[PDB]
């Protein structure tokens, strides 16, 4: 799949994930600021929350 | 050629030229002012760098400091273009000038900027911030700085030597002084500097204010939509050693000295991984480290220093854009999101206060409501949004600037105060948004006038007429042509008189968001201390 990649130091940019998934990692509560979309399913906490998504491509937006 | 080439008190520099629409600009770009703050300076006052031999390339802007990015859109300039746009870097203590061509001959007032971005970002390399049209248009000596900004410049473990805190404040002034020493070279008078900022740039001129040892650096101050006194822009000892230390758990550290230690031994990524953890959490407009009330830079708090001062010889701009509370709302408020607009429902909308105004109490919260809500229309969208971009808005911003005003022009200081209320055609937010936080910005800076960009005839008049303003603020201290056109009169604690800032011309208005602002200020404090 087509997502976005980037780190907390970086800009978001296009990578194939291809047939893993992807992710978008944030802070969980506000404010929900953004730390870093990639591949995988990668496990949060109770400040990080991770949402993965597969279908759509370029989901983890 | 010619005048690109400058020598200061630390060596020799090789400007560049910028061209304009109008004429060519001397700039000369991340000139080093202090010894890059490494390893071992890493968290402590920055050190005047030390005489370099040969010339300095000043053709180019230098490395951004070490930041979080604001990732939240991909893709998107309303959140892109406060991005670093430049490598970043803990070396990245250089400055930036501006000079008139041909250089003046006689001593030019100077203006000194400060960025903003919540103390946790920025830099003043970013396109909006370019000099090059204001010096042209108005010939002045224009001169920008970087200081350090997230744990790298506020990170404190009071009372320490090894983390004392507010070093990002201390960069700032560092370049304050490189100011009074060198800015002669380019024909900038030392004896006329007024420094000017926005959000935490504002917090930050404030602050300087309110510090004796940096009140010999500048003669007047412009505060642009953020205020020292804002319940963002300091924290008390107690909390900032709570984050200080949360920070050091989360990244393995380990006595401060310990501490300290361990963490300069931490890659920066790895310390901006987990800066937006040690965060109180439940709100926004809260950013993780900011200026802290150690008794040092700041012998006080903010607003207790500004009540008991002195203000007298002192000429201030104050003022603030349209919808302050926008964008914000977009980082957490439940319903809001810039895809679409945000036409919140009743229930997000309560649940939104609570966000918006973080630690207060549920009575607290009714209190916010009953004033903010239509009772005549209690459940309609259009309004609930932007009511809660009230409620940020003037918590945040409005309330506290509109405040120090108050105190600084009823204690002897002449002040100016304006409400920026256009929203550029260019804008790239959703239009509920209105004239959002720092948005006034790329007008004051002229950079209308720049070809590149698609601004309409009006809006780079508009700008002119606004550079003019601010020119002749730092000139003389006074906005208004120093004529027989609108004028603008100071803000005077009774009257509270202000003017809008749009394509039309100015308008005197009383009031700046007073009977909302006497919540805040008078009663929400009454009501937290009895309960
Ligand atoms: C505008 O966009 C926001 C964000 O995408 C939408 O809010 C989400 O709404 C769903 C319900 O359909 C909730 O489950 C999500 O939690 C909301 N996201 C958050 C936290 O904001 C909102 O529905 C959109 N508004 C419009 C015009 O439909």
């Amino acid at each position: 799949t087509m997502c976005y990649s980037h780190t907390t130091t970086s800009r978001a940019i296009l990578t194939n994930c291809g047939e893993n998934s992807c992710y978008r990692k944030s802070r969980r509560h506000p404010p929900k600021m953004v730390l870093g979309r990639g591949c995988g399913c990668p496990p949060g906490d109770d400040n990080l929350e991770v949402k993965c998504c597969t279908s759509p491509d370029k989901c983890n937006y | 050629d010619a005048e690109l080439l400058v020598t200061v008190r630390g060596g020799r520099l090789r400007g560049i030229r910028l061209k304009t629409p109008g004429g060519p600009v001397s700039a000369f770009l991340g000139i080093p002012f202090a010894e890059p703050p490494m390893g071992p300076r890493r968290f402590l006052p920055p050190e005047p760098k030390q005489p370099w031999s040969g010339v300095v390339d000043a053709t180019t802007f230098q490395s951004v400091c070490y930041q979080y990015v604001d990732t939240l859109y991909p893709g998107f300039e309303g959140t892109e273009m406060w991005n670093p746009n430049r490598e970043l870097s803990e070396d990245c203590l250089y400055l930036n000038v501006w000079t008139p061509y041909p250089r003046p001959t006689s001593p030019t007032p100077v203006l000194v900027w400060i960025y903003g971005g919540g103390f946790y970002s920025g830099a003043s390399s970013l396109d909006v911030y370019d000099g090059r049209f204001l010096v042209q248009a108005e010939r002045t000596v224009l001169v920008s700085m970087n200081y350090r900004v997230g744990a790298f410049g506020f990170l404190a473990l009071p009372g320490s030597r090894e983390a004392p805190g507010n070093v990002g404040l201390l960069d700032q002034r560092l370049a304050l002084q490189w100011v009074q020493e060198n800015v002669a070279a380019f024909g900038g008078d030392p004896t006329s500097v007024t420094l000017f900022g926005q959000s935490a740039g504002a917090a930050s001129v404030g602050m300087h204010l309110l510090s004796p040892p940096s009140r010999g650096l500048f003669h007047r101050a412009v505060l642009q939509s953020g205020a020292p006194n804002g319940p963002w822009a300091t924290v008390g000892m107690g909390e900032a050693r709570r984050r200080a230390t949360q920070l050091a758990h989360l990244v393995g550290c380990p006595n401060d000295t310990e501490l300290v230690a361990c963490l300069r031994t931490r890659p920066a990524q790895v310390l901006v991984n987990h800066e937006w953890h040690v965060l109180p959490q439940e709100s926004v407009f809260r950013f993780s480290f900011v200026p802290v009330v150690d008794g040092d830079f700041l012998s006080d708090t903010p607003e207790a220093l500004i009540n008991a001062g002195d203000f007298h010889g002192l000429q201030v701009l104050v003022g603030v854009v349209k919808d302050e509370g926008s964008y914000f709302l977009v980082y957490g408020a439940p319903g809001f999101s810039k895809d679409n607009e945000s036409l919140i429902s009743r229930a997000e909308f309560l649940a939104g206060v609570r966000v918006g105004v973080p630690q207060v109490s549920d009575l607290a919260a009714e209190a916010v409501v009953l004033h903010y809500t239509d009772w005549l229309h209690p459940e309609d969208p259009a309004r609930l949004r932007e009511a809660l971009s009230d409620v940020v808005g003037d918590h945040n911003v409005v309330c506290p600037v509109a405040q120090l005003a108050g105190r600084l022009a009823a204690q002897g200081a002449r002040v100016y105060a304006y409400v920026f209320e256009h929203r550029a055609s260019t804008l790239s937010w959703p239009l509920w948004m209105g004239v959002p936080h720092g948005y006034e910005i790329e007008f004051i800076f002229g950079i209308p006038l720049d070809p590149s960009r698609n601004y309409t005839a009006e809006e780079k008049i508009f700008a002119q007429r606004l550079m003019r303003y601010w020119a002749n603020f730092a000139r003389t201290g006074d906005p208004n042509e120093p004529p027989k056109a609108p004028q603008w009169p100071p803000y005077t604690a009774g009257a509270q008189q202000y003017v809008s800032l749009d394509l039309r011309p100015l308008e005197v208005r009383r009031g700046l968001r007073a009977q909302a602002c006497a919540f805040w200020n008078r009663f929400l404090p009454k009501l937290l201390s009895a309960t």
